[PDB]
RNA sequence: GGUGGGCACUCUAAGGAGACUGCCGGUGACAAACCGGAGGAAGGUGGGGAUGACGUCAAGUCAUCAUGGCCCUUACGGCCAGGGCUACACACGUGCUACAAUGGUCGGUACAAAGGGUUGCCAAGCCGCGAGGUGGAGCUAAUCCCAUAAAACCGAUCGUAGUCCGGAUCGCAGUCUGCAACUCGACUGCGUGAAGUCGGAAUCGCUAGUAAUCGUGAAUCAGAAUGUCACGGUGAAUACGUU
């Protein structure tokens, strides 16, 4: 895990796109390519479509998984099954 | 006697058994309520066994440990997280090899078709 | 009382330079104590020789650095300072201290 | 070892060398304990907005003659195999085959 | 007075001084027993001295550097043998027959390319 | 080999007892280059033998060795059509090594506290011949006797 | 060796002597040469390394490089962000750790070689269980740092029990570099604690400082070695012989 000298980590464009989304409530999913972003507790309730590699998978965030990275919930390997 | 602690052994050696205390925190408990580590637990007066019970009950052991581990694991599968998703398959979650040599988390060989 | 250090890749040239500086310093009357061979520095390299997969075919190469130390007593004439082109020619490095 | 690969890694070299101090300043700000979150967050934003292709971790040193990434000896500037040619020709000073 | 000797064995070196005295036997400014702890070093060291029945007549002061405990013991043995034969130059044949003057020459063989140790090799599956 | 040029380096490094056979037993019992451990194990077994038997352990060890040294052994031979075993007498030198190897191998697997009393028990057993090593030596001998039809 | 000092010794590195069947006995076609002995530190090309003949396998490499052709020109040429090469019902090769008492822990204690360091090493004190943090000395290095070798010895304990063995897996919280450790790094603290009782057919390495076993360093490199290359400590057994 990241050293505690830097708690959060969000790309600046993502911040300025979601810091707008706090004054006005959740109204539209945010299309995101940054998988390294750390979700802060004060954006709970929004829908974020994270880039899988082909399409953007949308996810909803609540307080339970605040301590996790964005792309952690978006897998990239299919594995439909050997048989 | 805790939860059926063994006798005829050194205090800390038997104190490793309470399922939540190893050897370091076991020695910490032994030195907190000062008793001889080299003394056999059989020759231990009951006037300190109650203090050892207090020390054990301070943090956790057996049942509470089961509860906490299982609740922690349960909030992983439901969340849709990658760690829980792999934890739902028997595959290792830290990121070891899977092309081969993932045996401790797949049990027997279970050969193809037979 | 000055101290002189000599570095070279090849021992023959450093020996020639040490003899030259000893002769120049002694011939003017200034006293000189004998040279000190400092331990050499050997660096080794193991390199693959095939353009493609042959792991056991390898070459070993070595670079050797030789160091010599000199010191003088009773400094009266300093001509070797102006004889730098004489002292060093192509591959010997000379350092001087406590002039 | 294309021409484009050499040109575009020269790009990394140029960009990294051109700043060469602002990274040190921002890392001094961050690493210093008594800096306060007020003077740490602005440094974080400064580091983030600065172009990504100006970092030491973004540089891969290649042969100065062909640009082969693997088989590099930083004692020289040469690749795995041109070292052998130069040594055999006798261009590398002080280098001989060793047995010991 | 005194006599000097040098002994080397397996990258270990030892300087020995043999003087008139009662055999104080100091190893690196320490007693012989206090240096070698529960091993065969003591008697193999004293072997040349006990063979010439002159254990105490010669005080021995040595310094040993490099190698290991067995190598140091061998170096001391060779050095004191040299020091003795620098005093009694009629027992040369005695220590030839004893085999104490000939220096050991075996040294740690180097590692080679394609091998793990000096001579060990990988398994070489035939397929 | 094919030359018969290999030398025979002589090792005799008994520290205090000054015994030759003891030295070869040391070399046999030593494992992974641990000479000191072998010294302590063998000397503990020897001291147990002393504190048990009033006889000096030197001769007890010697008579145990001489009661486990075989005289003939069976060796396979490729006749070119059958699997045959022929009895051959032991070389005078080889029997000592055979006895040492058998003794140490059988002593390694007692299951009691340590090899001190393990080797002590084996030396006492083979002093008069109630040990498993002597039994297996007799079994080898009876192989050789039951295959005497070849002999040669 | 802290200082004066010494050129005694070790040590460092340059130049040199020494081993050439040289001498003796025996054999041998009184040849070549063979078997012992003296002296000798070393005796029979002393030990190790580099050195690979004419050619073979249309062996490998067009992806290190060069190069005769053939191929694309809005792309089979370029730029950027994410993902993969680290996937997983299985099989194979090469290693590491084990299955313990020739050992696991605890306390104090002894001896090596080799090497790297000024876009570097990075000490002292102090703060943290720890990984680590402030701090800045000294060093362009036989001077300062990396950095305290381990196995070994002694004393206490464990008593053969899947165990004071073994450590995978897993849960929680950390530390370091890097813009960024989810896919996908290495280490740290607590806890759980698995398979594993020496392994079939078959199969591998090794002739003396060798096998076995214990530790140390370098390269690549912001970080990432159970791999590669290199250095020492302890230290064996066996060779009747050529079917
Ligand atoms: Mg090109
Ligand atoms: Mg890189
Ligand atoms: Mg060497
Ligand atoms: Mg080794
Ligand atoms: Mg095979
Ligand atoms: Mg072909
Ligand atoms: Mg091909
Ligand atoms: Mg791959
Ligand atoms: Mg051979």
């Amino acid at each position: 895990p990241r050293s505690l000298k830097k708690g959060p980590f969000i790309d600046l464009h993502l911040l300025k796109k979601v810091e707008v989304a706090v004054e006005k409530n959740d109204r539209k999913p945010i299309k995101t390519w940054s998988r390294r972003s750390m979700i802060l507790p004060h954006m709970v309730g929004l829908t974020i479509a994270v880039h899988n590699g082909r399409q953007h998978v949308p996810v909803l965030v609540n307080e339970d998984m605040v301590g996790h990275k964005l792309g952690e919930f978006a897998a990239t390997r299919t594995y439909r099954g050997h048989a | 006697a805790g939860v059926n602690i063994p006798d005829n052994k050194h205090t800390v050696i038997s104190l490793t058994y309470i399922y939540g205390v190893g050897r370091t925190t076991a020695q910490s408990i032994c030195a907190a309520t000062g008793v001889n580590p080299a003394a056999k637990i059989k020759d231990l007066s009951d006037e300190q066994i109650d203090q050892l019970r207090n020390e054990v009950a301070k943090i956790t052991t057996e049942g509470d440990l089961r509860r906490e581990i299982n609740m922690n694991i349960k909030r992983l599968m439901d969340l849709g997280c990658y760690r829980g998703l792999r934890h739902r398959r028997g595959l290792p979650v830290r990121g070891q090899r899977t092309k081969t040599n993932a045996r401790t988390r797949k049990g027997p060989r279970k050969p193809i078709r037979k | 009382q000055i101290r002189i250090r000599l570095k070279a890749f090849d021992h023959r040239l450093i020996d020639q330079s040490t003899q030259e500086i000893v002769e120049t310093a002694k011939r003017t009357g200034a006293q000189v104590r004998g040279p000190i061979p400092l331990p050499t520095r050997k660096e080794r390299f193991t390199v693959l020789i095939s353009p493609h997969v042959n792991k056991d075919a390898r070459d070993q190469y070595e670079i050797r650095t030789h160091k010599r130390v000199l010191d003088i007593v009773q400094p009266t004439d300093k001509t070797v300072d102006a004889l730098m082109k004489l002292d060093l020619a192509a591959g010997v490095e000379v350092q001087i201290s406590l002039g | 070892a294309k021409e484009s690969m050499k040109n575009r890694e020269l790009k990394r070299q140029l960009t990294v060398a051109k700043y060469a101090k602002k990274r040190a300043e921002l890392k001094a700000i961050i690493a210093n304990p008594n800096s306060s979150a007020e003077e740490r967050w602005n440094a974080q934003v400064a580091l983030q907005k600065q172009p990504r292709d100006a970092s030491a971790s973004r540089l891969r040193n290649r042969c100065r003659l062909t640009g082969r990434p693997h088989g590099f000896y930083r004692k020289f500037g040469l690749s795995r195999n041109k070292l052998r040619e130069a040594a055999m020709r006798g261009d590398v000073p002080g280098l001989v085959k060793a047995s010991w | 007075t005194q006599n000097y000797g040098t002994g080397r064995r397996k990258t270990a070196t030892a300087r020995v001084f043999l003087r008139p005295g009662t055999g104080k036997i100091s190893i690196n400014n320490r007693g012989l027993d206090q240096f070698f702890g529960r091993e065969t070093a003591r008697m193999v060291v004293r072997q040349p001295l006990e063979l010439t029945e002159t254990v105490e007549k010669f005080d021995i002061f040595v310094t040993v550097v490099g190698g290991g405990v067995s190598g140091q013991a061998g170096a001391i043995r060779h050095g004191i043998t040299r020091a003795l034969i620098e005093y009694d130059e009629t027992l040369r044949s005695s220590l030839r027959k004893a085999g104490y003057v000939t220096r050991d020459a075996r040294e740690v063989e180097r590692k080679k390319v394609g091998l793990r140790k000096a001579r060990k090799r990988p398994q070489y599956s035939k397929r | 080999p094919r030359r018969r040029v290999a030398a025979k380096r002589e090792v005799l490094a008994d520290p205090k007892y000054g015994s030759q056979i003891l030295a070869k037993f040391m070399n046999h019992v030593m494992e992974s280059g641990k000479k000191a451990v072998a010294e302590r194990i063998v000397y503990g077994a020897l001291d147990k033998v002393k504190e048990r038997g009033k006889a000096d352990p030197l001769e007890t060890f010697e008579k145990a060795l001489d009661a486990i040294a075989p005289l003939v052994e069976v060796k396979s031979r490729r006749v070119g059509g059958a699997t045959y075993q022929v009895p051959v007498e032991v070389r005078p030198s080889r029997r000592n090594a055979l006895a040492m190897r058998w003794l140490v191998d059988f002593a390694r697997k007692r299951g009691e506290k340590s090899m001190a009393l393990r080797l002590a028990g084996e030396l006492l057993d083979a002093a008069e011949g109630k040990g498993a090593a002597v039994k297996k030596r007799e079994d080898v001998h009876r192989m050789a006797e039951a295959n005497k039809a070849f002999s040669h």
